[PDB]
């Protein structure tokens, strides 16, 4: 982990540099926040409490966000995180990486379920 | 077992009157590990189980209820726990954490150091310590009433909590204090929790219940932890979480408890008895403010 986040802050596109390392067959961050649930959820993909359904993980949304994890400053325009403080579902298929799925994909702006995993507009 | 299936064990009124001196405590399975459901942190399954046990408990759960967690951080830079908290409480629940190095968590307000920096301006309604001081692994001498941050915590129970208000604080063995058994009695009611999660250790969760600001019960805490330790001594405790295998109820109760402004004048049997039932909060309902001093 010390050397994946010591990379995102010699650069000024964290994103990219997460995603390169990754991609190139680096470890990925590791120590996100597992939470447990009944997997019996809407399975949207940030919510206030967790909404996995039984095709996920929830994870705490802080220890899923590079921009929290690595303490470096927000990219959103408001100064808000989109994550800290809710829940992030998470594809079963892709906990290898979550901080990276995360990096790589967008809640659909209608129906707040992944674009790819789950929207169906 | 029955017991297996539950969140832990309370310590029993049977050993609470006890009256032995204090000795070492031997865990027959001492620091044996159970393997983690789905490999999250052990402390994901450690939190939960203090909740399952405190859903039992006559916890006051107003709205925009005020919760301050010590400890919450880790040497991975994360907080198990406050996430928790924020899977259980309320959604418009203010979580505000702690601890003395720096990590991210899911809390409304994160602020870094000693405990003793955190000043909060008004009282709160749940106070949860996960705080443990790594000198107290220097063990030398006898097994002494410490200081360390439960200075900071006594005060705050008889300055910052509600009437009403709860706490759980995280003791073992060696990390402990007679003034905060004391202030036990002082709640309508009290015990130690220990997980089943981490049965093989000395932890347990000091839990006050419903902050009466009044003596209901005279401890002798250097008396009442041996009487803790002669319980651990005394009960086998075996590592699980089948507890955590049905959370369809995890959630707090959205209890809805009304917070009230009484003056000490007023606070009458009536009062008294629905702090005690859990039934009422009694502190300001202004804006919390907690925010870190420079001492
Ligand atoms: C109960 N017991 C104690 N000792 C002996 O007495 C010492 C002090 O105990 P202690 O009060 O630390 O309690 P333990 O249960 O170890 O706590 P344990 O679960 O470690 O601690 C719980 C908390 O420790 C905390 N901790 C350990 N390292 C650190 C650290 O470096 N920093 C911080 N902040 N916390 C730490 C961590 O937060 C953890 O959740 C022990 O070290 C043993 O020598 C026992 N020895 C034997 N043979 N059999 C026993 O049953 C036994
Ligand atoms: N005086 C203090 N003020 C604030 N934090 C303290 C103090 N003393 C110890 N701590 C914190 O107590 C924490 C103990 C941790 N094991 C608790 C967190 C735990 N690892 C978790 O599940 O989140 C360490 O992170 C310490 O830094
Ligand atoms: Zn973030
Ligand atoms: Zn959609």
């Amino acid at each position: 982990n010390s050397s994946v986040l010591s990379l995102v802050n010699f650069t000024v596109d964290p994103q990219k540099a997460y995603l390169d390392f990754v991609n190139a067959g680096g470890a990925p961050l590791t120590n996100c926040v597992k939470m447990l649930t009944p997997k019996t959820g809407t399975g949207i993909a940030i919510s206030v409490k967790p909404e996995s359904t039984a095709d996920q993980e929830t994870y705490g949304g802080a220890s899923v966000c590079l921009y929290c994890r690595a303490h470096i400053e927000h990219p959103d325009v408001s100064g808000v995180c989109k994550y800290k403080g809710k829940f992030v579902q998470i594809p079963a298929q892709c906990v290898r990486d979550p901080v990276g799925f995360c990096l790589s994909n967008t809640p659909c702006n209608v129906c707040q379920y992944w674009i790819g995993y789950g929207c169906n507009c | 077992a029955s017991a297996d299936w539950k969140p832990g064990h309370a310590m029993p009124s049977l050993f609470k009157v006890q009256n032995v001196n204090l000795e070492r405590c031997e865990l027959a399975n001492y620091k044996q590990s159970i393997p983690m459901p789905r490999g999250v942190h052990m402390n994901i399954a450690k939190y939960m189980q203090l909740c399952q046990y405190l859903n039992t408990c006559t916890l006051a759960v107003p709205a925009n209820m005020r919760v301050i967690h010590f400890g919450a951080g880790s040497d991975k830079g994360i907080a198990p726990g406050t996430s928790v908290l924020r899977q259980w409480l309320p959604t418009d629940a203010i979580i505000i954490d702690n601890d003395l190095n720096e990590f991210v968590s899911d809390a409304d307000i994160t602020l870094f150091g000693d405990c003793v920096t955190v000043r909060v301006g008004q009282q709160v309604d749940l106070v949860i310590s996960d705080m443990y001081d790594p000198t107290t692994k220097n063990v030398t001498g006898s097994n002494e009433s410490k200081a360390l941050f439960f200075t900071y915590l006594c005060n705050l129970i008889n300055n910052n909590l509600a009437l009403g208000g709860s706490v759980a604080i995280k003791i073992t063995e060696h990390s402990w204090s007679v003034e905060l058994y004391e202030l036990m009695g002082k709640f309508a009611w009290w015990t130690v929790f220990c997980t089943n999660a981490n049965a093989s250790s000395s932890e347990g969760f000091l839990l006050g219940i419903n902050y009466l600001g009044t003596i209901k019960e005279n401890i002798d805490g250097g008396a009442m932890h041996a009487n803790y330790i002669f319980w651990r001594n005394s009960t086998p405790m075996n590592l699980s979480t089948y507890s955590l295998f049905d959370l369809s109820k995890f959630q707090l109760k959205l209890k809805g408890t009304p917070v009230l402004q009484l003056k000490e004048s007023q606070i009458n049997e009536l009062v008294i008895s629905l702090l005690s039932q859990g039934k009422l909060l009694i502190r300001d309902n202004d804006t919390l403010s907690v925010s870190t001093d420079v001492l």
